[PDB]
Order: C-alpha cells, then sequence, then structure tokens
C-alpha cells in the first residue's frame, strides 16, 4: 500500500496515492468528480475519477460493479483503459469510495470539429482508429450503444480512444424507437454519422425528438423497400413509415459534394437501414478508404467478456464486496 | 540538410514542403502548399519502423492521373514548429522520424531552420490560416 495525501477540492475531499500530484478539478456530474493530475510514477498527465455513493443503491452498486469490470477488461490503444484503481479504505467495511485512473485525454471529437476543418487524411486516420477499437470491443461481444463525438477522445498526436459505453443524433434507427432486435452493427450507423460530420462539419441528423429523427433519416436513405419494411419491429414504428410519403434514396455523391469518392462509398455501406446489410467494423477496416492504414496483423481482438454476472440479482452487500474483489485483483499495466 | 527561411521564400515562387507539426496546429496554419504528415503517434511510428508504410509513400496520394510527378519531382523541404538546430533532434521528435524515413528511401530532404515559427517573422503572406 502506498501513501495517500488528503486534500479538499471544490467541497469534495480527495484522498490519493503520493504518485498522483497536482490534482486539478476538471469537473463532475452524476457519475462522480474528476481531477486532472500528473503521475510522477509514469510521466503521464492523468485523470482521476472519484466515485462516491457507488453503493447507495442496488442499481448503483451493480452499475459500479459493471463499469469497473468492463474497464479492467479493455486493453487496446483505441479504447479507454484503466491505468489504476484504488481505495483508501482498508477493510471491506470502511469501503465506500472508488477512484479510477486513466490517461488524461485532452479534447474530444466534438471540440476538434467545432474548432478546425480537418483534411481527408485526418478524417481517415480518426475513423480508422474508431473502427480499430470498435473491432476490438465487438470481439469481446460488447455493443457500445452510445457512440458519439463527445465519447471520442483525441490527443495532440491525433490518437483517439473510445470512452465509457444529442445522443439521439447518432443512435441507429433500430435501437431508435426501442426494438429488441439490435446488434453490434448498431455502432456502425454511429460511425457513419460521425464520419459524415468530420467530412462536412455539419450534424447529419439533427432531429428534434426522434420522430423527425426518423424522418430526417428516411429523407436520406429513403423510405423502406417492399421486404425491407417486412424486416422490422414495433407496431407504431411499422405504421409511421407507411404513414409517411414514400421518399427515394438520395445519391450520397450529391449530398457529400467534393468529398473523397471512397468515403461516400463507405458511408453508403454504413448508413444502411437494414442492419443486416450494414458493413461490420472488421469489413470496414478493409474498405479501400483505409488502404494505407489497413494492417490485419495490427488489428487485435479481445478475449471473451463474462457478462454472466449481469443476469444474477444480488444485494448491496454482495455487489459491494464483488467490487472490492475487482479493486484488489487489479494488475497495473506495464 | 538545413535551409533558411529566406531561401525557402524565393525557392517557393514559381518544391515539396512537409509539415510534421501536430494536426490541429497544421490545420490552424501551415506554409502555403505545405503537406501534413502524421508520424509521431504509436500506429504511425510502428508501421514505419516496419516498412508497412513510409513517408514518401504516404504523401503519394493526392493526384488524378499520375501519382509521383511533382512529388519526387522536386527537392523535399521539411519543417516543424521551431527546431533551430536540426543537427540535434531526438529519435522521438517527428522531425527525426520523417528524415530517417525519407533518407531510408534514398531521398535527401532539407530541413527549414527554426521551423514555421521562424518562417513567420517576415513571410506571413506565404501561409494559410483560419
Amino acid at each position: 500500500r502506498p501513501t495517500f495525501y488528503r486534500q479538499e477540492l471544490n467541497k469534495t475531499i480527495w484522498e490519493v496515492p503520493e504518485r498522483y500530484q497536482n490534482l486539478s478539478p476538471v469537473g463532475s456530474g452524476a457519475y462522480g468528480s474528476v481531477c486532472a493530475a500528473f503521475d510522477t510514477k509514469t510521466g503521464h498527465r492523468v485523470a482521476v475519477k472519484k466515485l462516491s455513493r457507488p453503493f447507495q443503491s442496488i442499481i448503483h452498486a451493480k452499475r459500479t460493479y459493471r463499469e469497473l469490470r468492463l474497464l479492467k477488461h479493455m486493453k487496446h490503444e483505441n479504447v479507454i483503459g484503466l491505468l489504476d484503481v484504488f481505495t483508501p479504505a482498508r477493510s471491506l467495511e470502511e469501503f465506500n469510495d472508488v477512484y479510477l485512473v486513466t490517461h488524461l485525454m485532452g479534447a474530444d471529437l466534438n471540440n476538434i470539429v467545432k474548432c478546425q476543418k480537418l483534411t481527408d487524411d485526418h478524417v481517415q486516420f480518426l475513423i480508422y482508429q474508431i473502427l480499430r477499437g470498435l473491432k476490438y470491443i465487438h470481439s469481446a461481444d460488447i455493443i457500445h450503444r452510445d457512440l458519439k463525438p463527445s465519447n471520442l477522445a483525441v490527443n495532440e498526436d491525433c490518437e483517439l480512444k473510445i470512452l465509457d459505453f444529442a445522443t439521439r443524433w447518432y443512435r441507429a434507427p433500430e435501437i431508435m424507437l426501442n426494438w429488441m432486435h439490435y446488434n453490434q452493427t448498431v455502432d456502425i450507423w454511429s460511425v457513419g454519422c460521425i464520419m459524415a460530420e468530420l467530412l462536412t462539419g455539419r450534424t447529419l441528423f439533427p432531429g428534434t425528438d426522434h420522430i423527425d429523427q426518423l424522418k430526417l433519416i428516411l429523407r436520406l436513405v429513403g423510405t423502406p423497400g417492399a421486404e425491407l419494411l417486412k424486416k422490422i419491429s414495433s407496431e407504431s414504428a411499422r405504421n409511421y413509415i407507411q404513414s409517411l410519403a414514400q421518399m427515394p434514396k438520395m445519391n450520397f455523391a450529391n449530398v457529400f459534394i467534393g468529398a473523397n469518392p471512397l468515403a461516400v462509398d463507405l458511408l453508403e455501406k454504413m448508413l444502411v437501414l437494414d442492419s443486416d446489410k450494414r458493413i461490420t467494423a472488421a469489413q470496414a477496416l478493409a474498405h479501400a478508404y483505409f488502404a494505407q492504414y489497413h494492417d490485419p496483423d495490427d488489428e487485435p481482438v479481445a478475449d471473451p467478456y463474462d457478462q454472466s454476472f449481469e443476469s444474477r440479482d444480488l444485494l448491496i452487500d454482495e455487489w459491494k464486496s464483488l467490487t472490492y474483489d475487482e479493486v484488489i485483483s487489479f494488475v497495473p499495466p506495464p | 540538410k538545413i535551409i533558411y527561411p529566406n531561401d525557402l521564400a524565393k525557392k517557393m515562387t514559381k518544391p515539396v514542403i512537409i509539415d510534421c507539426r501536430p494536426f490541429m496546429e497544421y490545420n490552424k496554419s501551415h506554409i502555403q502548399g505545405a503537406v501534413h504528415i502524421n508520424c509521431a503517434d504509436k500506429i504511425s511510428r510502428r508501421r514505419l519502423q516496419q516498412g508497412k508504410i513510409t513517408v514518401l509513400d504516404l504523401i503519394s496520394c493526392r493526384e488524378g492521373k499520375d501519382s509521383f510527378k511533382r512529388i519526387f519531382s522536386k527537392e523535399i523541404i521539411v519543417y516543424d514548429e521551431n527546431t533551430n538546430e536540426p543537427s540535434r533532434v531526438m529519435p522521438s521528435q517527428p522531425l527525426h522520424i520523417v528524415l530517417e524515413s525519407l533518407k531510408r528511401e534514398g531521398k535527401e530532404p532539407l530541413v527549414l531552420k527554426g521551423g514555421l515559427s521562424s518562417f513567420k517573422q517576415n513571410h506571413e503572406n506565404l501561409c494559410d490560416n483560419s
């Protein structure tokens, strides 16, 4: 065990190991408080998240459990990774505080896009990276479900990481109105929306309340086919579309004027309404748009992820301890 | 090896210029005609230290009929933010990575002394902006 040093930042008290220094309150929210720091034992500016009240409920206890397990699992250059996790508590009884440490990743795709206009190579490199970790994440049989610019962290070297799994603007149609027939391919719709933004600086489907969200979408890809329509769910959902005036699919070449041809072809493959026709991360990696960067040997996959615990229903005591277990069985990276 | 901000100015009006500063800095402003190169990040360095790809190879994708003319059909200038004494440049610095990769392809590059920061003393009219 190291040596912690207490201190008080913005009405919350931070107790952290000697190695983390220069804590600077970057913000907070429901999830918890986060301080920007400097890890003398690594040279990295880092982000320390103080998780408080992680066990003030079953829903919360489990949630805290989930995030931690999930975070301990991902080990990929393009996915948020846990540099450290600790607790000043010494006994499972004095335990009720969790601190997560990760590379302080400056900026986010949102900030970047709103600041400057990127070159095609930038867009290409950024999206290559999203796809690379998306391939990894999907390997472990995990769906992100909330992929959006604000969830994409980018440093000065244009390296990107995907973070913790308006949101409606990037949600895929299937999981849009709430249908129990979604899958990994739901994240590709998002990447398509994102790529479109990178390429034009304009939100593709800025819908007001998701009714029009579907209208806006349909307005581009076109109203369903004959069988395609018979490939869906819901009662309402089904009717609305027929309740709409049949619109024809636009030719992306006219929507994304002056854009790289291989780009619009890729979008053509991601922004497909039939999730079963939608290209995979792996398949997208190989598209001609990523030629210079595609290296199959340099595109790792995860190991299965035990989502088993998910099923079980336990009590705060259980989940809490179960979390202490993870907090202790933690092996730093090297 | 090293060229002067002045020599480049004139050299310009009528050579390939590579900017190896951070992408956001490059997008904020670069010497007109300068082409950007991502090389410092892990993936770039890796695949470079593996021939998977090479700088000169990369920038050979901005044509329409022939992809090399005007490319290796000119001397290559290279610049960063401000490296004054190029002779001494760490192996991590982007400047180092490019130079090694180009030289590894039998190409003699020329580094602009004092990078972009210098070149802007009396050449602001030779730059793009926002």
